[PDB]
């Protein structure tokens, strides 16, 4: 709206969707994308629009997507999603939390763009190394920390459930049969 | 204070200059621009010397809303400051009017042409609205003074409803009416080559203006009207004496049902636009209850007019008749759908009329850069 | 003989068979599949599965399967078992973009070069019908650009942004048979270094590789605008030829003795190699600009049955024509 | 701000049918 | 235009509604009004405290002193007649008018109302002009302060009369756009053979200056009219008084017309670049 | 005579610059930079370049794998002429969003500075860049060199005018 293009907020909900889905991306350094937002003009790029309008997106792009690392731009009180996550991890047992650092996994269509993965690494890191293990800059090579996110992301809920249905495809206790209800009512599975 | 600061207000239709402090603005010319079509660049003409001038090629070089052409508006402003005003450049303060939903590229052009080729100290860019809603405390109770209200900016290009709730516009909620003065004027023209003979082709704009002008009102239904003109046409039925621009041969013609059918077409924009049916009476309503749920009560009771075509006769009334029956049957609806046992409090409606209505942009200028404290707040030259 | 599919330019071009249909990508997120209906090229299907760029294609003819790579980190192997192509998912465990994509001469492996210092090589497992992957990474410093085969269906070699050109070997065990003795060494485990060049003080990007078809002899070219042939037979020997024109993007063997090259010069060249070790320039092969192609040329194949009888190549790139050439 | 102009401000029946 | 013109245009205007709105017969309104003009003046038009049949139109130099005492008041008594009146608080010299008792032909008045500042400053040129005249030489010069930062000088000899104007700039473009213009003006002299004389010194006084105390410096700069008696002669006086009055807003004028120029010849080059690029595409 | 080399040699030397591919980064995931501002691997950047014909005015030309930036200083002989460049530059690089291929800050010590990358390549042609910044180089000092005679010439007849009446 702060560059003399109107779109309202019902009718053209679906316009800027797409905008959103093709030119969008999360900054690894904000430093270095500022600079290339002040001092150079690779970062703007035209859409055209059904009507036969090309409108001018520029740095817009990596200001977008920072509500999530950075929840206060929209006036959400919290935390963020790199801190939520440290939060997360830090209030478990201490045996089973080295059973979690290793394996954290993404899902859904929220999680598609462009350094996501390469921005929370960095962000835990250096979360984990300014609250638990304050300086001594030696022992986070032994402090293994990893992120699983396949170029499949969208559809996770659907593949598990595709494997699920076919591992137990046979068997006659999984599924909650139509006689049940028929009686009971209610299930305890 | 040593020197008042300089107001000019561009329009498509229409330029306003002047002095701060001041009640009045000292000049009101239309917006042309006259050339010839070494030192030719400054033969040229501005304003009333441009109307009709016959070696000489005019145009507008403000359309819609927007700048067209920057090299004429440099000009213009370059014969806006050295004849009518008077004033040196190098020390004096100026208030710009922007359009609502300006770009940045257009917003810095105007910087540029100022800061580069004038050298003006200093240069504020305001919005229309807070401008407008400012005049409006004129003629208000003390009691009352707040920067909550809807404006409906009138005049020759588009109209424009915009909210601003605590000092600040809502970008969101803006909405445009495509219908002016413009659209009137063009709409009575053809009333008029319809039914009177004696209308020169040349002089059918001026005339259309004139009666436009002069006897114009709005009228609450449309059949008593025409009944009550044709039963007694002696009370209703006026005479117009205009000069012929050949031989001063006068002429006379009767202003008849074209009074009452110009203005109309606010509230029935489906008798001369045919893509668009909505009145103004629902476009204010869906644009209050589009914000903020806190602020729906105060925009009500502050709904201003600022423009040259809210000027005719009962404007208000009907707007605020209209928009008075289409909240009463929404609480109605509220209240039967949660039985009888609770009423809620009505909606008051208000919409105020001034004396200052045909410039309140230009008043609003004029008083907010009196102050002392105007002087903080500009863009100085060392910033650009 | 020129023909003008698209303004825009043509990513990558892939051939069947019989020389009927071709697979293209415009530059977007899509391949389309044009045949022949006469004498006049009309648009046949449409393939969108990817989300990012599509950079790589090949066609196995004998199995009629095309695979698909691109910037997205994904890949795809189509297959056509109704009127409509369907895909098949592909696990390639890489974190960066994919660059190249071959498949192999007996059409059950294909190896896939990306930028994250990797060399990816997929076969098939059926139990849950997929595709599996093996990396070679141990001396790869830098993203690979180039990738062939040799006739053997084990040795692979490699160009990459490190100024090196390498001959690796990509021995699985459970889908390949034992292979024999090669010039080039012995002992092939897999993900074994077999041979390394690139030493030429001032070297640069390498962006083409090929074998021959006695598979003993190498060639490749630079972005310092030198060709280079190696030739393993008489001994692990190099002769550099150091030309006067601009880089060249791709380099394809039509026989034992004469090498095709072409690039941003917009014009295919010949290079002849001697048997006594020695390159030596022969001539262009197509003497606004006064070139057929009017930008520069991203790709060069062989209409013909291959390096066995090759008479016929193909030519496309940046300026949206496709273009062959006859020898005779 | 808004106390500097208010400040300044001093200083300078057919229609129920 | 090219001339910068030497009247009043919201007094003429305002004037001339109130004149022929009072002799058509209505009532007439309230006007309370202020104006700046060139070089730091200040006007104001208004009712005298409540009655709306008189108007009273009131300047407000801040450097009128000196001009009182070369004898400014002789000529507002002999031009003006008896319009003058008791000044108002604050003011220098005003004029009243009344709506009544109204000559009947009204373009002289307004005309002459015009030219307030034009007879404010007449006197000492008058004074100065005199002396050619009568002879009477040996008389030291004059000082006159526009602004803060500048002065005219004005001192007659036995057979020319010269006055020097001080000119200060602020932006750096201007120093040396003012070199390119006012350079022209030396050799100008040369191009004709009727006309008055120019001459220029750059950041240092003159002779006659230099023994007085000026302002040295970077963007000061000294233009000395030389006229003869043959321009300042009873029957052309007006002429030349009306012209050398205003040299400072010509020329500042004309500065700031020129790169106002030269934006329109950068636009055309921006727009034949953008077309040329544009002629690469394939599309 | 003189400046027909020195276009001849800016000529070629550009030709042998503008060979680009494209390359996503191997640093941070699906992002494409240019890798001559953001430099994050020193294998990908080539040697930079420096053309010139007297001791003020030369061309400065920065190679990469999908990036190239050249950077001009002009001629300027006096101060009319050095504020009206300053001018000019500070003109067209305001409007750098439609001139594509234009920097909007210059590289310290330089006037006007250019930055090319593939998609510029692939959407216009090859050659036509080239011409097109050898056309710029002198229709600049062309333009300059007509502006000054027409201020020069603005003032006679604003003299002449004045003078003329008294
Ligand atoms: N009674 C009236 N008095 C004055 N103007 C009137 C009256 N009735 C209609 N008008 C019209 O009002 C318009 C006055 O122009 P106005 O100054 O309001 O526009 P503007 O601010 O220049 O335009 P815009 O806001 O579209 O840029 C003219 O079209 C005039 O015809
Ligand atoms: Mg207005």
């Amino acid at each position: 709206l702060l560059r003399g293009y109107a779109f309202n907020h019902s009718a053209d909900f679906e316009t800027v969707r797409m905008i959103k889905e093709k030119l969008c991306y999360v900054g690894y350094n904000i430093e270095q994308e500022q600079k290339l937002a002040l001092e150079t003009t690779v970062l703007v790029e035209s859409y055209t629009l059904p009507d036969g309008r090309i409108i001018k997106v520029g740095g817009e792009r990596f200001e977008a997507p920072e509500a999530l690392f950075q929840p206060h731009l929209i006036n959400v009180e919290g935390v963020g999603v790199a801190e939520l996550l440290f939060n997360t991890i830090q209030a478990a047992d201490i045996d089973t939390r080295s059973e979690f650092y290793k394996h954290i996994v993404l899902s859904g269509g929220s999680t598609m763009y462009p350094g996501l993965p390469s921005r929370l690494e960095r962000e835990l890191k250096q979360l984990y190394l300014e609250r638990v293990l304050k300086g001594d800059v030696e022992k986070l090579s032994k402090f293994k920390i990893r992120i699983e996110d396949p170029p499949r992301r969208k559809h996770m809920v659907f593949l598990g459930g595709a494997v699920l249905a076919d591992i137990m495809k046979d068997k006659d206790n999984f599924w909650m049969t139509r006689q049940e209800y028929q009686e009971k009512g209610v299930r305890v599975l | 204070g040593r020197l008042p600061a300089c107001v000019v207000d561009c329009g498509t239709g229409y330029t306003k200059l002047g002095y701060a402090g001041n009640t009045e603005p000292q000049f009101i010319i239309p917006s042309c621009i006259a050339i010839k079509e070494g030192v030719d660049d400054l033969d040229f003409f501005i304003g009333d010397e441009a109307i009709e001038k016959p070696t000489y090629a005019t145009k507008w070089p403000i359309r819609h809303g927007i700048v067209e052409d920057w090299d004429l508006m440099e000009r213009f402003m370059e014969q806006v400051i050295f004849k009518y005003l008077r004033a040196e450049p190098e020390d004096h303060y100026f208030l710009l009017t922007e359009p609502p939903l300006n770009t940045p590229e257009n917003r810095e052009y105007t910087a540029e042409i100022m800061f580069e080729s004038f050298n003006v100290p200093g240069l504020y860019i305001a919005v229309q609205a807070v401008l407008a809603l400012a005049a409006s405390w004129t003629s208000r109770q003390v009691g009352e003074r707040t920067l909550t209200g809807t404006v409906i900016d009138s005049g020759d290009g588009v109209t424009h409803v915009i909210p601003v709730a605590e000092g600040y516009v809502i970008g969101s909620c803006i909405k445009h009416i495509p219908i002016a003065g413009r659209d009137i004027t063009y709409f009575i023209q053809q009333l008029l080559r319809d039914r009177e003979v004696g209308i020169p082709p040349e002089q059918s704009l001026e005339t259309a203006k004139a009666v436009k002008e002069r006897y114009s009102y709005v009228c609450p239904d449309l059949v008593k009207e025409f009944n009550k003109y044709d039963t007694d046409g002696s009370k209703w039925i006026k005479q117009y004496t205009g000069i012929n621009a050949i031989s001063k041969k006068e002429f006379s013609i009767d202003v008849g049902y074209e009074r009452f059918l110009g203005p109309e077409i606010f509230f029935h924009p489906e008798f001369a636009n045919p893509d668009f049916t909505q009145p103004i009476s629902e476009v204010v309503d869906e644009v209050i209850q589009n914000c903020p749920i806190d602020v729906r009560r105060p925009l009500y009771k502050n709904i201003v007019l600022s423009g040259g075509s809210t000027m005719f006769r009962d404007f208000g009334r009907r707007l605020q008749r209209d928009l008075k029956r289409t909240v009463d049957a929404r609480l109605k609806l509220s209240e039967e759908l949660s039985g009888g046992r609770l009423k809620p409090k009505p909606i008051d409606v208000q919409v105020i009329t001034h004396h200052m209505q045909r410039y309140a942009v230009w008043f609003g200028g004029s008083m907010l850069a009196s102050t002392p404290e105007f002087y903080q707040v500009c863009h100085t030259k060392k910033d650009y | 003989s020129l023909h003008q599919f698209l303004l825009e330019p043509i990513t990558c071009h892939a051939w069947n068979r019989d020389r009927t249909q071709i697979a293209l990508s415009p530059n977007n997120h899509e391949v389309h599949i044009y045949k022949k209906n006469g004498g006049q090229w009309v648009k046949a299907h449409e393939l969108k599965e990817h989300n990012g760029h599509i950079t790589g294609i090949d066609w196995a003819p004998k199995s009629d399967r095309i695979v698909t790579c691109g910037a997205d980190r994904n890949a795809y192997v189509w297959s056509q078992k109704d009127g409509v192509w369907k895909p098949t998912l592909v696990i390639l465990r890489i974190n960066r973009a994919a660059t190249f994509v071959k498949w192999s001469p007996l059409e059950n492996k294909f190896a896939v070069g990306s930028g994250a210092r990797l060399i990816s090589v997929c076969y098939f497992e059926s139990e849950n019908d997929w595709w599996v992957s093996k990396h070679i990474k141990k001396p790869i410093r830098s993203t690979v650009l180039s990738l062939d085969w040799h006739p053997n269906n084990v040795l692979l070699a490699a160009g990459s942004c490190d100024f090196k050109c390498r001959v690796f070997s990509a021995y699985i065990k459970e889908v390949d048979e034992k292979p024999a003795s090669t010039p080039w060494g012995s002992k092939m485990p897999f993900g074994q270094l077999m041979s390394e060049f690139g030493g030429s003080g001032t070297g640069g990007w390498v962006h083409g590789v090929s074998f021959s078809a006695s598979g003993s002899r190498l060639a490749w070219v630079s972005h310092d605008s030198t060709v280079s042939v190696a030739d393993a037979s008489k001994s692990v020997q190099v002769s550099t030829l150091k030309t006067e024109f601009l880089p060249l993007l791709s380099v394809s063997f039509v026989s034992e003795n004469s090498v095709v090259a072409a690039g941003h010069d917009c014009c295919p060249m010949l290079f002849n190699y001697d048997d006594r070790g020695c390159l030596t320039f022969v001539s262009k092969l197509d003497i606004a600009l006064e070139t057929l192609h009017q930008n520069s040329i991203t790709q060069v194949s062989i209409y013909e049955v291959d390096k066995q009888d090759c008479r016929k190549f193909c030519t496309t790139g940046i300026d949206g024509a496709m273009t062959i050439w006859d020898f005779k | 701000p808004t106390s500097g102009i208010v400040g300044a401000l001093m200083e300078v029946d057919e229609w129920e049918d | 235009m090219i001339l910068l013109e030497v009247n009043n245009r919201i007094i003429e205007e305002t004037l001339a509604l109130k004149f022929e709105n009072a002799a058509a017969g209505n009532k007439p309104e309230a006007v309370e009004v202020t104006f700046a003009d060139f070089d730091g003046v200040l006007y104001h038009i208004s009712n005298p405290n409540g009655d709306k049949t008189k108007v009273m139109v009131s300047i407000s130099l801040k450097f009128y002193k000196e001009l009182q005492a070369h004898g400014a008041d002789e000529l507002l008594k002999r031009v003006y007649g008896s319009y003058l009146v008791n000044p108002e608080s604050g003011y220098n010299v005003s004029l009243l008018y009344d709506l009544e008792n109204l000559p009947a032909s009204k373009d002289s008045i307004v005309h002459q109302a015009g030219m307030l500042k034009r007879n404010c400053f007449a006197s000492v040129f008058e004074k100065y002009f005199q002396f050619q005249e009568e002879g009477k030489e040996g008389e030291n010069r004059a000082v006159i302060h526009y602004r803060d930062d500048e002065t005219m000088y004005v001192e007659s000899k036995k057979d020319r009369v010269t006055v020097v104007f001080s000119t200060v700039f602020k932006d750096d473009d201007d120093v040396v756009i003012g070199k390119v213009f006012m350079q022209e003006f030396k050799e100008g002299r040369r191009a004709s053979h009727t006309a008055p004389q120019v001459l220029f010194s750059h950041r240092e006084p003159p002779l006659e200056l230099k023994d007085t105390d000026a302002a040295v410096g970077d963007n000061i700069g000294y233009i000395t009219f030389v006229l003869f008696p043959r321009h300042t002669n009873a029957s052309a006086r007006d002429n030349t008084i009306n012209l050398i009055h205003t040299f400072r807003d010509y020329l500042h004028y004309h500065i700031k017309c020129s790169k106002a120029y030269i934006h329109t010849r950068m636009r055309a080059k921006t727009s034949d670049f953008l077309k040329v690029l544009n002629r690469a595409r394939p599309d | 005579a003189t400046l027909r080399p020195y276009l001849s040699a800016v000529r070629a030397t550009l030709q042998a610059a503008l060979c680009l591919e494209n390359f996503s980064s191997q640093v941070v995931e699906r992002h494409n930079k240019p890798e001559v501002e953001v430099r994050s691997s020193k294998e990908l950047l080539l040697q930079p370049v420096t053309i010139s014909r007297n001791e003020k005015e030369k061309v400065l030309i920065e190679g990469s794998i999908n990036s190239v930036r050249v950077s001009i200083a002009v001629k300027q002989a006096d101060e009319i002429e050095k504020i009206l460049c300053h001018k000019f530059m500070r003109f067209m690089m305001m409007r750098a969003e439609n001139f594509f291929i234009l920097r909007r800050k210059p590289v310290e010590g330089y006037d006007i500075s250019f930055l090319i990358t593939n998609f510029h390549t692939e959407q216009m042609y090859k050659h036509k860049l080239v011409d097109f910044v050898i056309h710029f180089m002198e229709e600049i000092d062309k333009e300059i060199s007509e502006m000054k005679l027409s201020v020069n010439a603005r003032a006679r007849i604003v003299a002449e005018e004045f003078l003329k009446n008294f």
